C-alpha cells in the first residue's frame, strides 16, 4: 500500500487498480446472497469521435484524438448492488459515486469536442446462467447522460436557460428569428451504451478487472449545435463483496 | 418550436406551490416545521404521482404526517424537469442571500 | 448539502465539472468551485478525510467529525480578507467585523 | 427620526406580553452581536447556511416560535434546526457548548437578553436590509 | 465622488475602449516616464564640480557650463536603449508635446461622450457573439461588468429616476 | 404615424456610437409602418406600463408597474426565484390603431417580445434587409453635427 | 417615417432651411407633386457651388 | 590569441558595442527574445484558453477572431494554479496551448529579462564612469511589472488571476480588482495617480519653463532647435531667467534655481509615486484592501446615511456579482 | 471532393510534392490521421522561411 | 466519387476568367457530393445523350 504523498502528482490517482497476471481464476455467487459492487473503477485510454461524412453519406467510422485536458478521465468510487436475478445472471445497478468526469478532446482539424464522460444510472448485464464469475464475462447495459453544462450556466453574452438574459441584448433591434436557437437554451439528456468485459478474476478476495467500449454523445452546448458520437475505450476494475 | 422549459414551468403550478418533484429544497423554509427533516424526506423521496403521495413516505412519524396533511394547500406536482432536477439543483441551485 | 440529502461525489455544478467535489490534473479527488488551486492546502483538520487518491468518498460520506464541521465554519469566517481601517471580508462588506487577519 | 423607546418595544413571550429595552441595552446588544454574532450572522444574514436568516417573520415560522426574546434567548443556550427536531449545539455557539465556544463563556444572561432585543430591534430600523444581503447594502 | 465618476464612465460609456482615452493615458505614463528617466538620467550623468558627496552644492546657478554630461547620457541610452537624445532643446520640447498632447486627446473623447458618442461596441464582434454561444474574448467579459455596474448602481446613482428593479431582474452569475 | 414616430428611442441623438458609421437606417432599419400603442395588462385586467430606457443605458431590463409605479411583472434574471413573471402574473398585451390594430396576444413569448421593445417607446415595423442594418442604434445628423463642432471648437 | 435626417443627410437640411426643397426630377421635401422649384433645385444649388 | 575566455570577457565587457551586452545581457538577450518570440504567435495564432479552469476557453489571438484592441495572451488555468506549467509538463502542444502554457513562459521570461535590463543599466554606467541610480529609477516600473505579473498571482494562489497580455484583457483586471479590493480607496493606489499626474505635470513644468527660456541663436525662418549642437560646452537656456519667471507666478521660495536639485525632485517624485503604486498591488495581493467606509455615517435612529463610498459600493457590487459568471459555487470569494 | 486546388492553394501542392504532407493540428494531406509529421510539417517549412 | 469528380468541367483549368479571382470554390461552390449518373430515356425507352 501506499500513502496520498506516494502518488501525489504521480498521476497515478487517475489510474484503476490492477490485478497481477496470476489472478485469472473465478469468483462464486451464493445466489441466495445478496453481493454488491463496494469499487467500480473506469479508466479511458482512447476517445475516438466519429466524423461527419459531410454530405456525401459515404459510412463513417471512428476517429482518434487528443486528450486537450490532462489526467483528470477516470471514473471512480463506484458502487451500487449486483442483484442476482430468476434467470441465474447478475445485474448491476449504480447507486452513487464519481461517475461522470468532462473531458474536452481535440481532432485532426483542430475543433474541441467537449464530452461528459459518464455511467450515470448504469444497469449493466450479464449472460443467463452464471454460477462463478470467470476470465471474459461480458457486462453490457445503459446509462444516461445528462447535459454537458447544467441549467445556471451563462453563455459569453449573458443568456442562460435557468438564468441570464433573453435575447442578445447587444442587439437591441435585430431581428430574432435567425437568432433563436441561441437564445432559447435547451437541455439535453441521452441515454449511452456500455460493455464491461473482463479479463482478470480473482475468486480469493473477489475483485475482477478487464477493458470496457462504451458510447455516447458529446456536448452539444446547450442546444446550439449538433452533437458528435463518442467511442471510449479503457480498463475497469471493480471489487464484489458479499454485504 | 424553441422554448424555454423553465420560464415554461412558471407557467404552471410550479411558480404558484411547492412543486414536490421540482422545487428546490430550501423553499420548504416558508412554513412552520417543514425545512430540516421534512424536506430532505419528500424531495429524497423520489416524484410523486399526486400531493397525497407525500403521506405515504415510509418512516414518517405521526406527527410529520400531521404536519405535512396542514401544508398540503401550498403544494402541487408537475411532470418532473430535468433542466431542475439533474446536477443536484435540488440540493442547491447555486442561491443564495 | 450532504446533510439536506445530496450526493457529493456525484453531483454536476453549473460548467458540468462537479460542484462539491473534482479531479485535480493529476487525477487526485479534490474539493470543487474556484477552490481547485488551493488543492495543494494540507491542514489537521483535513486529513483525515483524505485518502491514497484525495479526499476519500467514504470518509467524506461518514466519519466527518463535528470538530471538523465548526473549524471549516471557523476558518470560513475568519479568511484573511480585510481592509486598511480593518473590515473584515470583501471591499463590499458591511462594518460590523471589526477584523484583519495577522 | 431618533431611536425612540416606541422603537425598542419588541415581544417578550408568545402571549403576546412586550418589553421595553433601553438605549444602555441596545448598544450593549449590538456590541455583544459584534463580539459573538457578527463574524457569521454580519448584517442579519447567515454566511455558513444563506437559507435561513434572522428576520423577525423567518424567526416567527421557526418551531419553536424564535420571533421573541424567550425565543432567541433559548436558542442562545439549547439551539436547534429550525424545525426543532433536532439540537445542534455541537455546531453552534451555546452556553451548554461554552468549552468549544469559548466566546460564549463570558456571555451571562443579561448579555443574552441584549443580544435577543438586538436581533429583534435592528430589522424595525434598517428594514429589508437587515434580511437581504449585497442586494441591499 | 471622483472615484463614482470613473466607475460610471467605465459601466455606462465604456471609457477604457475609447481611442482618445487610450492617447491620454499614454501621454500622462509617457509622460510621467520622461520626468523620471530624465531626472535620473541628468543626476547620474553629471560632472564633479565639488569635492562633498552631496554634489547639490556645486552648483552654478549662474549658467557657464553644462552641469551634466550630455555627451555621455547619449552614448549611455544609445547602448542600453538602441535610441538617445542629442539635442536638450528638442528633448525639452518632447517633454512638453507628450503629456500636452496626451491631455488634449482624452479632451475631445470627452466631448464626444456629452453626446454619448462613445466607443462602446464592437459591432462585428457582437454579431458573432450572438450567433456563436461559444465565441468568448476579454472584451466580451468586460460588457458583462458594465451591465452589472448599470444594474446595482443605477438605483442609488440616479435618484431622480425612482429606480425600483426586482432582486429577480438583477443580472447575476452564479453563487455571487 | 409621424407624431408616433418622435416618440421612440431610435431617433435620439443621445443613442449611438463613436465608430457606428453610417445612417440611423443602418440600425434599427428603414421604418416602414407603426405597428401600433401596445397596451399591457395581466389577469386581474390591471394595466401595466413598460419603464421606458433612459438614453444612458446601452441595455435595459423590462419592468412592468401600474398607475401607481408598483411593480407588477418583469423578465426575470434568475428565474430560480422570480414572483413577477409574467408567466405567472398572466401578461397580456393589446394594440390600438396601426398595424396591429385592434388585434391581442397571450402567449408569453410573444408579449414578452413587445414588452422587450416597448422599452424604446413606440414600436414600429422595420426593413433590415434593404440596407442590410445590424439592430445597433446610430445617431442622428443632429448628433453629428453637434460632435464635430464641439470638438472644432 | 424615413426623412432626411434618417437616412443620415448633412447637407440637405441645411439647403431646405432656406428655401431650397424640391429638385429637378419632380419630388420635394414636403412630399408634394407637381412642383416646379425652378433652376433653385437642390442640383441647380449643387451645380452653382461646382462652377 | 591572448587567451579565448579572457577575450570573450572582453568582448561581452565591450563597450564599443553598439548595443552593450553585459553580463546581465548574456541572460537578458535570450530570455527577452524566448518571451517576444513566443509572444508574437501566441497574439497572433494561439487558440482559447481555459484560464479559469472551468472548461470554458478564451480566444485571444488575431486569427481567432479578435483585433488589436481585444486581443491578449490568456493566463494560464486556475487548474494549474501556481504550478510550474512548462511545455515538457504537457502531452502535448495542444494540451499545453489549451491550458494556457505560453503565459508561464512569457511573464518568467520577460520578468527575468527585464530585471537583467535593470541588472545592466548599472554595468553600462559602471563601464562608462557615471554614477549609477539610473537602474533604481527603473525599479520603479519594473516593481510593478513584478507586481501584476507575479506577486498578485503569488498572493491569490493561481497565475490565472495575473494581468493578462493584452488591451482589453488589461481592463478586465482592473475593473475586478477594483470590485475585490476597492482599489481607488486605498492610499498607495492615490500616491501612485500623484506620482503620475505630478508626473505629467512636472514633465511638461520642466519641459516648457526650459524650452521658452532658450537663447537666441537661431533666425525667424529656421528652426529653433538648430540653436544647440551636440556636445556643447555652456549651457544652450537661461535658468535664471527661467527661475525668474516661474518664481514670479508663485512666489520666489517655491521656485528651483538649483538644476541638481531640479532634477532629483524630476526623478524622484514619480519612481516614489509609482513605487507606492506597486507595493499597493503586492499589499492588495495579500488581501490588505482600500478604507472600507460603508454604512458609516448613520442618523440618530439607526438609519444608513449614504456617502459617495457607498455609491462606489453599488458600482463594486455590479462588477462582483457579474464577474467570472460560472466560476463560483459558493457564497464568498476567496480566491 | 474538397482537396487543395480548389480550394485556391498555390505553395501547399509545392510542399506535398517533395513529402511535406502534414500538419502540426494532426491532419494530413492523404487525409489519414495519427500521424505524426515531425518538424518538417507545412508549419515547420513557412517556419524556417521566415528565419 | 473522387474519379467521378474528375469528369466534370467545373475542374478544367481552360474554364474560367482573368480576372474571376479566388478559388475554384467560389465559382460553382464548394462540392459536398456525387448526385449520380443521369440517364436519359425518352417514351420509347432509347437511352439519350447530352452533348
Ligand atoms: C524589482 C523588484 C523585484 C521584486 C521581486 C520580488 C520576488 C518575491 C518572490 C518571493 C520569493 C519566493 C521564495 C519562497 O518563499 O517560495 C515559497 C513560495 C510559496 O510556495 C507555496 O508553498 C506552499 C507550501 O504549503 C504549505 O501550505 C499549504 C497550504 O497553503 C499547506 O498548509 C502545507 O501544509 C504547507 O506546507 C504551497 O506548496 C503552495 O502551493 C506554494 O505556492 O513560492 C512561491 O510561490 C513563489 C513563486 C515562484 C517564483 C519565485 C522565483 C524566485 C526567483
Ligand atoms: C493607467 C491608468 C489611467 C491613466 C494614466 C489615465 C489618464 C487620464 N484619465 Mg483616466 N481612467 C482610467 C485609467 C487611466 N486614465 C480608468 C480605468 C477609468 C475608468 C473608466 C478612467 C476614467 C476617467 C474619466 C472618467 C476621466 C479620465 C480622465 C483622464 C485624463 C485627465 C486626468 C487629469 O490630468 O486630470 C486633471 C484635471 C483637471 C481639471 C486639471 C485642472 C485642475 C486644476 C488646474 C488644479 C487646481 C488645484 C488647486 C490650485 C489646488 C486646490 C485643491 C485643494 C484640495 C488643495 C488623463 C489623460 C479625464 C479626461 O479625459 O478628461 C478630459 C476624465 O474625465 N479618466
Ligand atoms: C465635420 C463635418 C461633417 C459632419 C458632421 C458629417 C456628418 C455625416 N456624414 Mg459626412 N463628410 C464630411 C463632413 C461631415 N459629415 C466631409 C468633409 C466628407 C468628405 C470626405 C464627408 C463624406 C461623407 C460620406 C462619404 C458619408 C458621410 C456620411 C455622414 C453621416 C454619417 C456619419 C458618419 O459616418 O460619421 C462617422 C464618423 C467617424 C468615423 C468619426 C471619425 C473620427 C476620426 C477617426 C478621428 C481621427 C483622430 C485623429 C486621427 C487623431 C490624430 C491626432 C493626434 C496625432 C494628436 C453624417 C450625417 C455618410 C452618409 O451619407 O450617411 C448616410 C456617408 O456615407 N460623410
Ligand atoms: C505569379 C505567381 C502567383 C500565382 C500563379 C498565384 C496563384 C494564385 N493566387 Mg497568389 N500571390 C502571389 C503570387 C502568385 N499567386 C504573390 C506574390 C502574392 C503576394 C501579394 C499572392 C497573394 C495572394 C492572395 C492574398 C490570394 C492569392 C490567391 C491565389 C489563387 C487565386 C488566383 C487569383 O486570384 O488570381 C487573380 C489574378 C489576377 C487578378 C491577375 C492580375 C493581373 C494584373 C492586373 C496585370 C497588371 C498589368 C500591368 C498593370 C500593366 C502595366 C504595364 C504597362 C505600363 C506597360 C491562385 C492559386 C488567392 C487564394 O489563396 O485562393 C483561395 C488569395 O486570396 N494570392
Ligand atoms: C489632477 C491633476 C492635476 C492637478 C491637481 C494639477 C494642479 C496644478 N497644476 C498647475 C499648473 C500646471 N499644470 C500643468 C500641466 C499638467 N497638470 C496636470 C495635472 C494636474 N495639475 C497634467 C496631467 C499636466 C500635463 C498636461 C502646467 C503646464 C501647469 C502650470 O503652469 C501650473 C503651475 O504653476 O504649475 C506649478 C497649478 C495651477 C494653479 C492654479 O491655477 O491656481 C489658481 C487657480 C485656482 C486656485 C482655481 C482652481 C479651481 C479649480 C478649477 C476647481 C477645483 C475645485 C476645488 C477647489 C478643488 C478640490 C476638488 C478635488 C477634490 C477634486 C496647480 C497646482
Ligand atoms: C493680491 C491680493 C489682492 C491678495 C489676495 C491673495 C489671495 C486671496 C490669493 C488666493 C489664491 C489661492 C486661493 C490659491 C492659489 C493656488 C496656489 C497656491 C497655487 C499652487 C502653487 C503650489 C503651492 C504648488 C507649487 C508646486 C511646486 C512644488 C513647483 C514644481 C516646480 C517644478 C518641478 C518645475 C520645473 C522647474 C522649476 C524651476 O524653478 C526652473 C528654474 C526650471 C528650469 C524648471 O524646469
Ligand atoms: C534593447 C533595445 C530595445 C529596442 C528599442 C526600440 C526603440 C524604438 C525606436 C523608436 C524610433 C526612434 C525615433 O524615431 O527617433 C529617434 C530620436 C533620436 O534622434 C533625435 O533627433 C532629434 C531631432 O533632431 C533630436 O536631435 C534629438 O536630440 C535626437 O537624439 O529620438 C527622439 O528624439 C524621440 C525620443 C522618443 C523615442 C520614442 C520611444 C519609442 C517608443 C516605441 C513605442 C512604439 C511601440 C509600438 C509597438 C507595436
Ligand atoms: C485630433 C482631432 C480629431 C477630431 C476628429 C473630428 C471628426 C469630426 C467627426 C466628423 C464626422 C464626419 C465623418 C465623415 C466621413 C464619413 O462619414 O464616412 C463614414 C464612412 C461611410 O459610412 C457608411 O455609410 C454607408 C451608407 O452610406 C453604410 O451604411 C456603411 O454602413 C457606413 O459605414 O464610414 C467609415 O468607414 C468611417 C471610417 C473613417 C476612418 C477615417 C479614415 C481616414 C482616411 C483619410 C483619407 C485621406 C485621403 C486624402
Ligand atoms: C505588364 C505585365 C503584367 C503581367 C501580369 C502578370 C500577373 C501574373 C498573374 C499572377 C496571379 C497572382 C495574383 C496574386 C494576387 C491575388 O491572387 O489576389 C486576388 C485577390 C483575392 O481574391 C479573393 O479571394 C477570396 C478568397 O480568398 C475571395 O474568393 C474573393 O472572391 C476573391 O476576390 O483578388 C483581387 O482583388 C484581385 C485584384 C488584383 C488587382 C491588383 C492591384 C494591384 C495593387 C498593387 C499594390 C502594391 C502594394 C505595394
Ligand atoms: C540558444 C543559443 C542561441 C545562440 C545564438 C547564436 C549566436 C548569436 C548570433 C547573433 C546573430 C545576430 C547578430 C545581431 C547583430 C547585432 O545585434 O548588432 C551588431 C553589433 C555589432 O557588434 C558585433 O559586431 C562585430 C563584428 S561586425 O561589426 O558586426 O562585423 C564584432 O566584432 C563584435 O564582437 C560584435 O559585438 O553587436 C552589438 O552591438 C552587441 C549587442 C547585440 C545585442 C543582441 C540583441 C539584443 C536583444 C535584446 C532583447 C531584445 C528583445 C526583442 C527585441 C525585439
Ligand atoms: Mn480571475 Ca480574484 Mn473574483 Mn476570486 Mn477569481
Ligand atoms: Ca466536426
Ligand atoms: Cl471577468
Ligand atoms: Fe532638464
Amino acid at each position: 500500500t501506499l500513502t496520498y504523498d506516494d502518488i501525489v502528482g504521480t498521476g497515478l490517482a487517475n489510474k484503476c487498480p490492477t490485478l497481477d497476471d496470476t489472478a485469472r481464476g473465478a469468483y462464486p455467487i451464493d445466489s441466495s446472497q445478496t453481493y454488491r459492487i463496494a469499487r467500480l473503477c473506469l479508466q479511458p485510454t482512447t476517445f475516438l469521435v466519429k466524423e461527419e461524412p459531410k454530405n456525401k453519406r459515404q459510412e463513417a467510422e471512428f476517429v482518434p484524438t487528443k486528450l486537450v485536458t490532462r489526467e483528470t478521465t477516470s471514473l471512480d468510487q463506484i458502487q451500487g448492488e449486483l442483484k442476482v436475478n430468476s434467470d441465474g445472471s447478475l445485474t448491476f445497478v449504480e447507486e452513487d459515486g464519481i461517475d461522470f468526469q468532462p473531458v474536452t478532446v481535440q481532432m485532426a482539424g483542430g475543433e474541441r469536442i467537449p464530452l461528459l464522460f459518464t455511467v450515470k444510472n448504469l444497469v449493466a448485464s450479464t449472460q443467463p446462467n452464471v454460477t462463478s464469475i470467470t476470465t471474459s464475462t461480458d457486462f453490457k447495459g445503459e446509462f444516461n447522460v445528462p447535459s454537458y453544462r447544467t441549467a445556471n450556466f451563462l453563455d459569453p453574452k449573458g443568456r442562460g436557460l435557468a438564468s441570464g438574459y433573453d435575447s442578445a441584448i447587444a442587439l437591441p433591434q435585430a431581428k430574432e428569428e435567425e437568432l433563436a436557437r441561441a437564445n432559447v437554451k435547451r437541455f439535453s439528456l441521452t441515454k449511452g451504451q456500455i460493455s464491461l468485459n473482463v479479463a482478470k478474476v480473482d475468486g480469493r478476495t473477489g475483485e475482477i478487472a478487464g477493458t470496457f467500449e462504451s458510447e455516447q454523445l458529446s456536448d452539444d452546448d446547450m442546444g446550439a449545435h449538433e452533437p458528435h458520437e463518442v467511442k471510449i475505450q479503457g480498463v475497469f476494475y471493480a471489487s464484489i463483496e458479499p454485504a | 418550436e424553441l422554448v424555454n422549459v423553465v420560464d415554461e414551468k412558471l407557467g404552471t403550478a410550479y411558480g404558484e406551490k411547492i412543486d414536490l418533484n421540482n422545487t428546490n429544497i430550501a423553499a420548504f423554509i416558508q412554513y412552520r416545521g417543514l425545512y430540516p427533516t421534512l424536506a430532505k424526506l419528500i424531495v429524497k423521496n423520489a416524484p410523486y404521482e399526486s400531493v397525497e403521495d407525500v403521506l405515504n413516505i415510509p418512516g414518517l412519524t405521526e406527527r410529520q404526517k400531521q404536519i405535512l396533511r396542514e401544508n398540503l394547500e401550498h403544494f402541487t406536482v408537475t411532470e418532473v424537469e430535468t433542466a431542475l432536477v439533474e446536477g443536484g439543483d435540488r440540493y442547491n441551485n447555486g442561491l443564495y442571500k | 448539502d450532504q446533510k439536506l440529502g445530496a450526493n457529493v461525489g456525484s453531483a454536476q455544478g453549473p460548467t458540468g465539472l462537479g460542484k462539491y467535489l473534482m479531479r485535480s490534473p493529476t487525477g487526485e479527488i479534490i474539493f470543487g468551485g474556484e477552490t481547485m488551486r488551493f488543492w495543494d492546502f494540507r491542514g489537521p483538520w483535513l486529513e483525515p478525510l483524505r485518502g491514497p487518491n484525495g479526499l476519500d468518498l467514504n470518509k467524506i460520506k461518514n466519519d466527518i467529525q463535528p470538530w471538523q464541521e465548526r473549524r471549516a465554519a471557523e476558518y470560513m469566517t475568519h479568511a484573511p480578507l480585510g481592509s486598511l481601517n480593518s473590515v473584515g471580508g470583501v471591499a463590499t462588506e458591511i462594518n460590523s467585523v471589526n477584523f484583519v487577519s495577522p | 427620526a431618533e431611536l425612540t423607546p416606541e422603537v425598542l418595544t419588541v415581544p417578550l413571550n408568545s402571549e403576546g406580553k412586550t418589553i421595553t429595552l433601553t438605549e444602555k441595552q441596545y448598544l450593549e446588544g449590538k456590541r455583544l452581536f459584534q463580539y459573538a454574532c457578527a463574524s457569521c450572522h454580519v448584517g442579519g444574514i447567515t454566511k455558513t447556511n444563506p437559507s435561513l436568516d434572522l428576520r423577525t417573520e423567518t424567526l416567527a415560522l421557526a418551531t419553536p416560535p424564535r420571533d421573541n426574546i424567550e425565543g432567541l434567548v433559548d436558542y442562545m443556550k439549547n439551539p436547534t434546526t429550525y424545525d426543532g427536531e433536532q439540537e445542534i449545539a455541537e455546531v453552534h455557539p451555546s452556553l451548554r457548548s461554552a468549552d468549544i465556544f469559548p466566546k460564549m463563556r463570558n456571555l451571562t444572561e443579561k448579555d443574552l437578553v441584549a443580544i435577543a432585543g438586538h436581533i429583534l430591534v435592528e430589522p424595525k430600523i434598517l428594514g429589508d436590509k437587515w434580511g437581504g444581503g449585497k442586494v441591499y447594502y | 465622488a471622483i472615484f463614482r465618476f470613473l466607475l460610471f464612465f467605465q459601466g455606462f460609456h465604456n471609457w477604457t475602449l475609447n481611442p482618445f482615452h487610450m492617447m491620454g493615458v499614454a501621454g500622462v505614463l509617457g509622460g510621467a516616464l520622461l520626468c523620471a528617466i530624465h531626472g535620473a538620467t541628468v543626476e547620474n550623468t553629471l560632472f564633479q564640480d565639488g569635492e562633498g558627496a552631496s554634489t547639490f552644492r556645486a552648483f552654478n546657478p549662474t549658467q557657464a557650463e553644462e552641469t551634466y554630461s550630455m555627451v555621455t547620457a547619449n552614448r549611455f541610452w544609445s547602448q542600453i536603449f538602441g535610441i538617445a537624445f542629442s539635442n536638450k532643446r528638442w528633448l525639452h520640447f518632447f517633454m512638453l508635446f507628450v503629456p500636452v498632447t496626451g491631455l488634449w486627446m482624452s479632451a475631445i473623447g470627452v466631448v464626444g461622450l456629452a453626446l454619448n458618442l462613445r466607443s462602446y461596441d464592437f459591432i462585428s464582434q457582437e454579431i458573432r457573439a450572438a450567433e456563436d454561444p461559444e465565441f468568448e474574448t476579454f472584451y466580451t467579459k468586460n460588457l458583462l461588468l458594465n451591465e452589472g455596474i448599470r444594474a446595482w448602481m443605477a438605483p442609488q446613482d440616479q435618484p431622480h429616476e425612482n429606480f425600483v428593479f426586482p432582486e429577480e431582474v438583477l443580472p447575476r452569475g452564479n453563487a455571487l | 404615424e409621424k407624431l408616433a414616430f418622435y416618440d421612440y428611442i431610435g431617433n435620439n441623438p443621445a443613442k449611438g456610437g463613436l465608430f457606428r458609421t453610417g445612417p440611423m437606417n443602418k440600425g434599427d432599419g428603414i421604418a416602414q409602418a407603426w405597428k401600433g400603442h401596445a397596451v399591457f395588462r395581466n389577469k386581474e385586467g390591471e394595466e401595466l406600463f413598460v419603464r421606458r430606457m433612459p438614453a444612458f443605458f446601452e441595455s435595459f431590463p423590462v419592468i412592468l408597474t401600474d398607475k401607481n409605479g408598483v411593480v407588477k411583472a418583469d423578465i426575470p434574471f434568475r428565474r430560480a426565484e422570480s414572483k413577477y413573471s409574467f408567466e405567472q402574473q398572466g401578461v397580456t398585451v393589446s394594440f390600438y390603431g396601426g398595424e396591429l390594430n385592434g388585434q391581442t396576444f397571450t402567449d408569453p413569448p410573444t408579449v414578452k417580445s413587445y414588452a422587450r421593445k416597448a422599452i424604446f417607446g413606440e414600436i414600429f415595423e422595420f426593413d433590415t434587409e434593404t440596407l442590410n442594418s445590424d439592430g445597433i442604434f446610430r445617431t442622428s445628423p443632429r448628433g453629428w453635427f453637434t460632435f464635430a463642432h464641439a470638438v472644432f471648437a | 417615417l424615413n426623412p432626411m435626417w434618417r437616412q443620415g443627410m448633412f447637407v440637405l437640411p441645411f439647403m431646405a432651411r432656406l428655401g431650397v426643397t424640391g429638385s429637378w426630377s419632380g419630388w420635394s421635401i414636403t412630399g408634394e407633386t407637381g412642383i416646379d422649384p425652378g433652376f433653385w433645385s437642390f442640383e441647380g444649388v449643387a451645380l452653382a457651388h461646382i462652377v | 590569441s591572448a587567451n579565448l575566455w579572457e577575450r570573450f570577457c572582453n568582448w561581452v565587457t565591450s563597450t564599443d558595442n553598439r548595443l552593450y551586452v553585459g553580463w546581465f545581457g548574456v541572460i537578458m538577450i535570450p530570455t527577452l527574445l524566448a518571451a517576444t518570440i513566443c509572444f508574437v504567435i501566441a497574439f497572433i495564432a494561439a487558440p482559447p484558453v481555459d484560464i479559469d479552469g472551468i472548461r470554458e476557453p478564451v480566444s485571444g489571438s488575431l486569427l481567432y477572431g479578435n483585433n488589436i484592441i481585444t486581443g491578449a495572451v490568456v493566463p494560464s488555468s486556475n487548474a494549474i494554479g501556481l504550478h510550474f506549467y512548462p511545455i515538457w509538463e504537457a502531452a502535448s502542444l495542444d494540451e499545453w496551448l489549451y491550458n494556457g502554457g505560453p503565459y508561464q513562459l512569457i511573464i518568467f521570461h520577460f520578468l527575468l529579462g527585464a530585471s537583467c535590463y535593470m541588472g545592466r543599466q548599472w554595468e553600462l554606467s559602471y563601464r562608462l564612469g557615471m554614477r549609477p541610480w539610473i537602474c533604481v529609477a527603473y525599479s520603479a516600473p519594473l516593481a510593478s511589472a513584478f507586481a501584476v505579473f507575479l506577486i498578485y498571482p503569488i498572493g491569490q494562489g493561481s497565475f490565472s488571476d495575473g494581468m493578462p497580455l493584452g488591451i482589453s484583457g488589461t481592463f478586465n483586471f482592473m475593473i475586478v480588482f477594483q470590485a475585490e479590493h476597492n482599489i481607488l480607496m486605498h492610499p498607495f493606489h492615490q500616491l501612485g495617480v500623484a506620482g503620475v499626474f505630478g508626473g505629467a505635470l512636472f514633465c511638461a513644468m520642466h519641459g516648457s519653463l526650459v524650452t521658452s527660456s532658450l537663447i537666441r541663436e537661431t533666425t525667424e525662418t529656421e528652426s529653433a532647435n538648430y540653436g544647440y549642437k551636440f556636445g556643447q560646452e555652456e549651457e544652450t537656456y537661461n535658468i535664471v531667467a527661467a527661475h525668474g519667471y516661474f518664481g514670479r507666478l508663485i512666489f520666489q521660495y517655491a521656485s528651483f534655481n538649483n538644476s541638481r536639485s531640479l532634477h532629483f525632485f524630476l526623478a524622484a517624485w514619480p519612481v516614489v509615486g509609482v513605487w507606492f503604486t506597486a507595493l499597493g498591488i503586492s499589499t492588495m495581493a495579500f488581501n490588505l484592501n482600500g478604507f472600507n467606509f460603508n454604512h458609516s455615517v448613520i442618523d440618530a435612529k439607526g438609519n444608513v446615511i449614504n456617502t459617495w463610498a457607498d455609491i462606489i459600493n453599488r458600482a463594486n457590487l455590479g462588477m462582483e456579482v457579474m464577474h467570472e459568471r460560472n466560476a463560483h459555487n459558493f457564497p464568498l470569494d476567496l480566491a
